[PDB]
């Protein structure tokens, strides 16, 4: 349980590493969806960047973000388990 | 208001209404400093003010009316209901207010879904914050009512406090309806399908424990609150397959906390008069969709010809055979989802390896088997066939090799007998004829069919239109037309298929010059449901079914 | 009491103990123990002895060995869990 809580800081702030991949999903998403495919049919150098820091977090990105929801639960089936061993 | 040649001045003029509406509480919120009037209420510290939960009913009967005639590509809500939505989030961030902001939250939720346009107006992290109230209201705030019935004073409490959990199932009901409207129809992220289908565990996991704690058994609302989740479920299985195996992941797993007796696990009645649990309705609910195929026209360069019994004129033959292509994405892809439940779950409750299947898990398998069978002939459900077909071919595969336990040769048996003295006695006896509109109806039941089965062709056609009008508006079984037919065209193809049929397999394709004008969508009924049947491999290898009794009456053992 | 009515979980154990291991499930087994201990401690019901103190002693006993080994079987399955 210790270990999966620290797996859950880092999928957590990757839910703040993600945001980079959300803001520039938006911003992709937005930018070259409208305006480059309805009305006719800077933007590399640090994209490039962070799309290999992209690459480096799909290499942490063994995906277990399931993280929080699971470490609410078992915490709180660990704590029961607790108190029944003290009362046994 | 009311025209009986359009109705465009009733679009025009509810809208004028509604923006009415948005231009009157905008301008409110803005100039009301310390009114008090019947859209706002002043809080305790009187710098607050918030809505009526009147005024949220009457945006929500507005909207209810600009529904049935969709104005969202005629309405401006940027910076016009966006900052609606703020001043909610506002207040949401942070009895009496609880039941006011699931009114907010009902009425918001109405109020996303009404446009699809490409920018719809929300940035997919409000209406996660959404969830995340209903899941923080959900997990720690009905069992505060638990204690409050089961450690009260215990003097008339059992008729003192179910009423409020009564209401509360109610505006959680309504909730997860039209929680059920914006998953159907709009596209979602993935954070949150994965935290919605995280939510459904804990609602069988405290009704789980509510049925065990208090025996009163008067939770029909919890069967409510049940019902409307396995539509998402099912929704989100067709639509994104990228983690269409991870819901069934757990959809098996809460399939353990389940009642354990006979009088509580018997839950609401089907039309045929019989008493099912109705979690059981899930596993057929996900194969019911399957992903079944509907660009069913889109794949030939045209209709029928006029005489195919000599050449297929115009239209492609391999075009046709491309629908196999299709149908293999559906039947190696529905046995590969059976395959995970049914091995899963009788591998363990077959063998009695560690008290949980002799205790219970052998219990709770065998009535699912049941309630499938008294399930099966009824038409609102047409998986039940092709799931049961795969128990079969596990049976079967277990009482063969002698690798087994003395008990595990025993107790598979069983399951067949149950299998058997239903099917057996379910057509077979009955009818095993029509005489309305017949076909010959009398041939060997095995791989030899009816060279005059052009007549049942027509015979489908009731049951197709019959099956169109039955959930026109409705979504909750859309996915029962295209299956009941895709299922026998399938085999008419199949007919065709077979061997050496030198014209005789060409009146067939003059049967396909019937059917396939059907291409042309649709411009008593119950038995034609059943005859269908009889092309399964469950119906139709019954005497090499029954091999595995009659053949081993002797035995090398004698249990 | 706890032959004559059913208040009070001294008569459970006493079932417990009396009758057979079975005929109390793990929805009535989740009892108390200090409570049964401090009924023991004083003066038994109407037959002033001490077998049936012994009896109760067993059933306390047998209760107690049956909650452990349900306690041993939820935290293997939670480690069976928590593996995925």
């Amino acid at each position: 349980l210790r270990e999966l809580e620290e797996e859950k800081n880092d999928l957590a702030v990757y839910h703040k590493k993600d945001n980079e991949r959300r803001c520039l999903e938006y911003a992709i998403y937005s930018r070259e969806h409208d305006e480059i495919n309805s009305v006719l049919d800077s933007s590399n150098a640090i994209v490039k960047k962070l799309h290999k820091i992209n690459e480096a977090l799909k290499d942490y990105g063994s995906v277990n973000k399931k993280a929080y929801e699971q470490f609410n639960n078992f915490t709180k089936q660990r704590d029961s388990l607790l108190a029944r061993r003290e009362e046994l | 208001p009311s025209k009986i040649q359009r109705l465009q001045d009733v679009l025009l003029k509810q809208l004028q209404d509604t923006r009415l509406l948005i231009s009157q509480v905008i301008e409110a919120e803005n100039s009301e400093d310390f009114s008090s009037n019947s859209l706002f209420i002043k809080r305790e510290d009187d710098d607050g003010k918030h809505i009526s939960s009147h005024a949220i009913e009457k945006l929500y009967m507005a909207l209810t009316k600009l529904s049935r005639l969709g104005a969202c590509d005629k309405l401006l809500e940027e910076g016009s209901i966006i900052l609606v939505k703020q001043i909610l989030e506002k207040e949401l961030k942070e009895f009496p207010n609880l039941d006011f902001i699931l009114k907010t939250t009902a009425l918001v939720l109405f109020i996303i879904f009404l446009v699809p346009s490409f920018k719809k107006l929300q940035n997919e992290e409000s209406i996660l914050h959404l969830l995340n109230i209903l899941h923080s209201i959900f997990e720690y705030t009905v069992p505060e009512a638990i204690d409050n019935i089961v450690q009260s004073k215990t003097s008339d409490a059992r008729t003192s406090e179910i009423q409020h959990l009564s209401v509360l199932l109610q505006k959680v009901a309504n909730v997860l309806n039209i929680l059920s409207k914006v998953a159907h129809e709009i596209p979602l992220s993935e954070a949150v399908v994965i935290r919605i289908v995280y939510l459904f565990p804990k609602v069988s996991t405290l009704d789980n424990s509510f049925k065990t704690k208090l025996p009163n058994c008067n939770s029909s609302s919890f069967d409510f609150l049940k019902a409307p989740l396995f539509q998402t479920l099912q929704y989100l299985f067709r639509l994104y397959p990228y983690q269409r195996d991870f819901i069934i992941e757990e959809s098996l797993t809460n399939f353990s906390h389940l009642p354990t007796a006979r009088s509580v696990s018997r839950t609401y009645r089907l039309s045929n008069g019989k008493s099912i649990q109705y979690y059981s309705t899930l596993f057929v609910r996900l194969i019911q969709s399957c992903s079944i195929q509907n660009l069913f026209d889109s794949e030939i360069v045209q209709s029928e010809s006029k005489s195919t019994e000599a050449l297929h004129s115009g239209n492609l033959t391999e075009h046709l055979k491309t629908v196999e292509s299709i149908l293999s994405k559906s039947r190696h892809e529905e046995y590969r989802i059976a395959n995970h439940i049914v091995a899963y779950l009788l591998s363990r409750s077959l063998k009695q390896n560690k008290t949980e299947s002799d205790n219970s898990f052998a219990i709770l398998t065998k009535i699912l088997l049941e309630d499938l069978l008294n399930m099966l002939s009824l038409p609102e459900w047409c998986g039940t066939e092709t799931i049961i077909r795969q128990f079969a071919m596990n049976l079967v595969m277990t009482v063969t090799n002698d690798k087994q336990a003395v008990s595990s040769k025993n107790a598979a048996l069983d399951l067949i007998s149950l299998i058997v003295n239903k099917v057996l006695a379910l057509f077979d006896l009955s009818l095993f004829e029509k005489h309305n509109i017949p076909a010959p109806t009398n041939f060997n039941d095995i791989i030899s069919f009816i060279p005059s089965i052009t007549r049942l062709n027509e015979l489908s056609q009731v049951s197709f239109n019959h099956f169109y009008f039955l959930c026109k508006g409705d979504i909750s079984l859309e996915n029962i037309l295209p299956y009941n037919y895709n299922k026998w065209f399938s085999f008419l193809l199949q007919l065709r298929k077979v061997c050496n049929d030198s014209e005789a397999l060409k009146i067939i394709d003059n049967c396909i010059d019937k059917n396939m004008q059907k291409s042309q969508e649709g411009f008593n009924d119950e038995d034609i449901f059943i005859i269908s049947l009889y092309h399964s491999s469950l119906f139709l290898n019954l005497k090499f079914f029954v091999s595995l009794i009659i053949g081993f009456l002797d035995s090398p053992q004698a249990s | 009491e706890a032959i004559l009515s059913k208040k009070g979980p001294l008569a459970k154990v006493w079932l417990a103990a009396h009758w057979e291991k079975k005929l109390s499930k793990v929805q009535t087994l989740h009892t108390s123990i200090e409570q049964s201990v401090h009924a023991i401690v004083t003066e038994e019901t109407a037959p002033m002895a001490l077998r049936l103190s012994g009896q109760l002693m067993l059933g306390v006993v047998r209760i107690y060995s049956r909650k452990a080994r349900y306690l041993l079987e939820d935290c293997t399955e939670a480690l069976m869990r928590l593996k995925m």
